[PDB]
């Protein structure tokens, strides 16, 4: 349905930690969808890590290597 | 691990007008002879919105690449302002250096770029279709974005 | 943590039977998926930050945010 994980308090508090000063209305749509996307892709892999190791509960190490594959961003060399 | 680790990138020649070529030093080091392609990209962002407004402004494959620390200067034309939307042609957008070893992108170097105005009247009163002849390109170079995949080498 | 854990955990179910009805998590992995977003979000939004200093708006809008997402490659 519309289910939601993250309230708009909660992306102003996120948004807030990052500097922004002001936040359009749509952000808090854009935020959820990104969100969902980002949990879409990371449990997908880590469900491969469950599945393919034939268990029916997902420990964190299996989030921690999922989320080792989604790729590091750096700000610097 | 990795066959190829980047080790820097410094923008040349920004600020500068629209129409100038990008200009990126990169050094790069391979700790084996590379029996594969090595190719590195460079893309422009034309559109926020969506991937089908990405200028591939050139593209350098070498191979077979030698051990050892490379330099070398990536130049690549400006993008083509008659494939870029006047809505994202001034303000904000994004340029890469993207490079693939056997077709797999291991690393995404990410720019800012803020293509703004001159002269104070057209920042003032911007026209109403972009005048890329009167933009100048601020490639903000204090702030890339390196971002690592693992690939199987 | 920012995320309050209910709500994120009911999403990431709602995720799971989007892909297999018999799947369940951890604790302990929940936890660590509310740190990776909340810090994914975080990044995403210093990025928008950076871009709204260099423009004379100074809202953040969705385009701030795509472009974050653009220039990690996802």
């Amino acid at each position: 349905d519309n289910i939601q994980g993250i309230t708009k308090p909660a992306i102003r508090r996120l948004a807030r930690r990052g500097g922004v000063k002001r936040i359009s209305g749509l952000i808090y749509e854009e935020t959820r969808g990104v969100l969902k996307v980002f949990l879409e892709n990371v449990i997908r892999d880590a469900v491969t890590y469950t599945e393919h190791a034939k268990r029916k509960t997902v420990t964190a190490m299996d989030v921690v290597y999922a989320l080792k594959r989604q790729g590091r961003t750096l700000y610097g060399f | 691990m990795a066959k190829v680790q980047v080790n820097n990138v410094v923008v040349l020649d920004n600020p500068s007008p629209f129409y100038n070529p990008f200009q990126f030093e990169i050094t790069f080091e391979c700790i084996e002879d590379l029996s594969e392609d090595l190719e590195w990209k460079i893309i422009y962002v034309g559109s926020a919105e969506s991937e089908e407004y990405d200028q591939v402004l050139d593209s350098v494959l070498v191979g077979p690449v030698p051990a050892g620390r490379h330099m070398f200067v990536f130049q690549a034309d400006a993008p083509n302002p008659g494939l870029i939307p006047d809505a994202d042609a001034v303000g904000v957008t994004v340029v890469l250096i993207t490079c693939t070893y056997r077709g797999q992108e291991f690393i995404r170097v990410g720019y800012y770029v803020n293509n703004e105005y001159t002269e104070t009247e057209l920042r003032e009163n911007p026209p109403v279709k972009p005048d890329f002849s009167k933009l100048q390109r601020n490639i903000l170079a204090s702030n890339p974005r390196v971002t690592r995949f693992h690939i199987n080498w | 943590l920012l995320i309050r854990k209910l709500p994120f955990q009911r999403l990431m179910r709602e995720i799971a039977q989007d892909f297999k009805t018999d799947l369940r998590f951890q604790s302990s992995a929940v936890m660590a998926l509310q740190e990776a977003c909340e810090s994914y979000l975080v990044g995403l939004f210093e990025d928008t930050n950076l871009c709204v200093i260099h423009a004379k708006r100074v809202t953040i809008m969705p385009k701030d945010i795509q472009l974050a997402r653009r220039i990690r490659g996802e």
